[PDB]
């Protein structure tokens, strides 16, 4: 119930964050603005003279004899052709940038939406749980749902527990102490458990391991047998 | 990670201290404005790239005053407090090895340093700030493993961090604990070997020297182009105005304007292409920083040959060096 | 001084200084690696003079935004504030507009000379970037200030040989990534 409530709260906050902030979608608005600016610049270049007496071809043809009119027109042709060639080159560079972004978006969709990525900070901040796509003009928006640890407490730890001269290591977890008793807990969420022969494995004697501490590992089978046989 | 930032004033380059040439240049429209926007966009992109690669940590982490990490010696990785700028020995070596640029920043001040209207801009982050980000990343990794990357930093003894990294690759914890001294000795030896390899190999940093050399070549070529006539009687505008009456000066000046404008468009085009290549490299560096410094990557050969355990970033001029 | 010179038939604008170049009796003029004239022999007295171009650079305007305040700061990129101050007193700068340039509002940055902003020692997160670690912002009577930007808050880790921090709770977070 807590997780469902936190998820719903986070989604509502996302909607409010996008609505409230005018710059939230700047990445896509910049693409739109650059394409509009490129076309407006390309059109405005037609007004320039490029050294000609006039930017209007009909004025050149009406004012000069064919020879000079052809020279002035060729000059305007050079100017307009250079402007278009520049436009196309800039569009090729922008298209390459967009291609790289689109390839990243497709990778993000495959790794984050169609699976649970292990990659750090690839699918948002925190430990990745899941993601959801949303469409947008000229692009895609990903909502990355992650697990973020909170409210940590520090405990005393040890690499191993020594019982009858044997070194016990966690199978899946870390040994922690609250100051009086040693427990095994999972690393990403405090949940103390009794240290038993099912939770740990044994390798070697209690000498080589640096920082090994003395404690009792509770074997369940022996405890039952001492009741069974009496 | 980043490229030298430049800003070129179109009018001074093409028509320096020439009113008549500037008036003629005005007849070509927005071209000067488009080049100014292109170079500004490149400069902003280079600062974005540096921030994305290095400014990945919200807080500045510090190591404890007692630098005992289970026998693992990080003295060659962590900041050396006795030197100005607080760089680590390896970062200091990298700085001494590849800083062959003509300063690379304004510094409140080619023999002429391309003062033909070409201005090099300083990075937004100083070398000290980049070193500080690297130090924060190192302190976080050393003292908290990957918990630092995902959320708040959680302290863990270093040999237990190694034990969990061993479980990550697929080796049990007892292998590390039984061989902890051997592992620490091999780590310290490898770090010493890296310092010796970088010191003794001039070509080790070739990627960054090549980036610097390409930007120096582009600026040298752009300045060199001013000496060409492009069909004009003289490459110097003052000689054209002092020698010819306006009606002929306009022709000779127009020829020079065409040549210089073509030179600037060629320069800007190559800088845009190089900017795209550098942005791709910076994106890869940021990805590696997230995947391998803030976590333990499982991608084969992504961060070194062998089974990945961890990585440590080091700052370098215009780039990042990872020790995997 | 920055002057317009004409030595025989070579004209230009620049600063003439006493040279330290070992000209032979043969050479009359000097050029650098990019074929720009940088030294001349004075037709009279045969003094060798070096030519330094007159200082120039870009101009940046730092604006809090006109919906907040109309005060702006001006960065003179590429030059030492001593030369800008001298040019102001001599009325030599190409732009004809001026900034108040009162005491304490002229600050030397690596990027250039910043006029119209008060530098403070307290560090803040970067707002309007200037360069080389220096950013500007509009803060309190509000005025434009300059500062060395903060990178983040400090957080020492309580590292020890046998201390581990274990989360006891968690947050489910949703973040937004926007890609073209
Ligand atoms: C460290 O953790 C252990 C176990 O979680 C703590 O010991 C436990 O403390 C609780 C305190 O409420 C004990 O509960 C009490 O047990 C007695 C009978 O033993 C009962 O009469 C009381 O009404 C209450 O239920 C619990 O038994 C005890 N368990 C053991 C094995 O000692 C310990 O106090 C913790 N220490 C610190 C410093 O946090
Ligand atoms: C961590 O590693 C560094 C080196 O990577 C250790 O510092 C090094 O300590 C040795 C100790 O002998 C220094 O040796 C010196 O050699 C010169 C002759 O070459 C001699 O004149 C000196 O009296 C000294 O014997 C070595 O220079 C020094 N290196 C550096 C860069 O400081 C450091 O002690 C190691 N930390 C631990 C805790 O072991
Ligand atoms: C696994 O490989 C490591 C090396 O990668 C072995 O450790 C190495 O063991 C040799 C001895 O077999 C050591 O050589 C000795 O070094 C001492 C140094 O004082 C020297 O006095 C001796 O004469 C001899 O040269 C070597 O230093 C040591 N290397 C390290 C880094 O500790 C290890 O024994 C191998 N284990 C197995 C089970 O094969
Ligand atoms: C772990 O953290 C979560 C929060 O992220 C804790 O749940 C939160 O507990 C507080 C009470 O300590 C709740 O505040 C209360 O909300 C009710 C709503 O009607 C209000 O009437 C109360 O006056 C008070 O404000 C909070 O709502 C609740 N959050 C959620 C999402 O349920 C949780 O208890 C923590 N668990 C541990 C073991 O620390
Ligand atoms: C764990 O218990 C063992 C005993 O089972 C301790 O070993 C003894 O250590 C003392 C010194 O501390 C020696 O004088 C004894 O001779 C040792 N006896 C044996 C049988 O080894 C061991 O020191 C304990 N460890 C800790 C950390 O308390
Ligand atoms: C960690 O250790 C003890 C509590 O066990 C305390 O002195 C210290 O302040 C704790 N620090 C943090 C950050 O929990
Ligand atoms: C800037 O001018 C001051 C004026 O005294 C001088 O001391 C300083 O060295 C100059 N810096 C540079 C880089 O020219
Ligand atoms: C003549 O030439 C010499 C050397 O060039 C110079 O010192 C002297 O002043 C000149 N006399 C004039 C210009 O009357
Ligand atoms: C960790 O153990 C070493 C053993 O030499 C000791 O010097 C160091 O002080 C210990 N760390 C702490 C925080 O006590």
């Amino acid at each position: 119930k807590l997780i469902a409530n936190q998820f719903n709260s986070a989604i509502g906050k996302i909607q409010d964050s996008l609505f409230s902030t005018p710059s939230a979608l700047g990445k896509l608005q910049d693409v739109v603005n650059h394409n509009a600016q490129a076309l407006n610049t390309l059109v405005k270049q037609l007004s320039s003279k490029f050294g000609a007496i006039s930017s209007v071809l009909n004025d050149i043809l009406s004012r000069l004899d064919p020879p000079e009119a052809e020279v002035q027109i060729d000059r305007l042709i050079t100017g307009r052709l250079q402007s278009l060639q520049t436009y196309v080159t800039q569009q090729l560079i922008r298209a390459a940038e967009i291609r790289a972004s689109a390839n990243l978006a497709a990778t993000k969709m495959s790794e984050c939406v169609l699976g649970q990525s292990k990659r750090v900070d690839f699918c948002g901040k925190g430990y990745h749980l899941m993601s959801f796509p949303q469409s947008a003009p000229h692009g895609v928006v990903f909502l990355h749902v992650t697990y973020v640890p909170a409210q940590e407490k520090n405990f005393t730890t040890a690499p191993a527990i020594c019982h009858d001269g044997k070194a016990h290591f966690p199978r899946e977890g870390v040994f922690v102490s609250n100051g009086t008793h040693w427990f095994l807990t999972q690393r990403n969420f405090y949940e103390p458990q009794i240290i038993t022969t099912d939770n740990t494995f044994v390798s070697g004697n209690c000498d080589v391991v640096i920082g090994i501490v003395n404690n009792t590992v509770y074997d369940p089978l022996q405890l039952e047998l001492d009741s069974f046989k009496e | 990670v980043s490229m030298t930032k430049t800003s070129v004033d179109c009018t001074m380059y093409i028509c320096g201290d020439s009113t008549e040439c500037s008036n003629l240049l005005l007849q070509y429209g927005s071209f000067c404005t488009q080049l100014k926007r292109a170079l500004t966009g490149i400069a902003v992109e280079q600062d974005k790239n540096t921030q994305e690669v290095f400014a990945q940590v919200k807080q500045i982490y510090k190591t404890p005053p007692i630098k005992y990490f289970g026998g693992f010696n990080f003295s060659q990785i962590l900041p050396d407090p006795s030197k100005p700028s607080k760089r680590s020995p390896i970062e200091d070596l990298l700085f001494n090895k590849v800083t062959l640029a003509d300063a690379g920043f304004i510094k409140q001040y080619i023999c002429a340093q391309k003062f033909n209207g070409l201005t090099v801009l300083p990075p937004l982050l100083t070398d000290e700030m980049i070193a500080q980000y690297t130090s924060a990343l190192l302190a976080g990794t050393i003292t908290s493993g990957w918990t630092f990357g995902a959320g708040p930093a959680l302290q863990i003894p270093f040999p237990m961090q190694m034990a969990y990294r061993f479980n990550g690759i697929g080796v049990t914890q007892n292998v590390l604990y039984e061989n902890q001294k051997l592992i620490a000795n091999q780590f310290n030896s490898a770090i010493g070997k890296i310092q010796d390899s970088l010191f003794s190999t001039p070509s080790a940093l070739g990627k960054l020297q090549d980036v610097v050399n390409h930007n120096a070549q582009a600026l040298n070529t752009l300045v060199k182009q001013l000496s060409s006539k492009f069909g004009a009687i003289s490459s110097v505008l003052n000689d054209i105005l002092s020698r010819l009456d306006p009606p002929e000066a306009e022709v000779q000046i127009d020829r020079l304007i065409t040549g210089r404008l073509q030179s600037l468009q060629t320069y800007v085009t190559q800088q845009l292409i190089r900017a795209a290549e550098i942005r791709a490299s910076a994106n890869l560096a940021a990805t590696k920083m997230s995947e391998c410094v803030l976590g333990q990557s499982k991608r084969v050969d992504f961060c070194g040959k062998g089974y990945h355990l961890m990585s440590f970033p080091q700052s370098a001029p215009h780039g990042v060096v990872f020790l995997h | 001084k920055c002057v317009n010179f004409n030595f025989n038939g070579l004209t230009g604008t620049g600063v003439l200084t006493k040279s330290n170049k070992k000209f032979l009796p043969f050479q009359q003029f000097g050029r650098d690696i990019v074929d720009t004239t940088d030294a001349v022999r004075d037709p009279q007295t045969l003094e060798i003079l070096d030519i330094t171009p007159c200082s120039f650079g870009g101009v940046s305007v730092i604006t809090p935004g006109t919906n907040t305040s109309n005060q702006v700061a001006v960065l003179y990129q590429g030059v030492n504030c001593t030369e800008v101050s001298v040019a102001i007193h001599a009325d030599q700068l190409t732009p004809t507009w001026r900034v108040y340039s009162t005491g304490s509002n002229v600050f030397q940055t690596r990027a250039g000379c910043l006029i119209g902003a008060e530098y403070v020692n307290n560090s803040y997160e970067c707002d309007i970037p200037i360069g080389a670690g220096i950013c500007a912002s509009y803060q309190t009577s509000q005025s434009i200030i300059a500062y060395t930007m903060s990178l983040g808050a400090e957080n020492s880790v309580a590292y020890s040989n046998n201390s581990i921090a274990i989360p006891t709770n968690f947050t489910i977070s949703v973040t937004t990534e926007i890609l073209p």
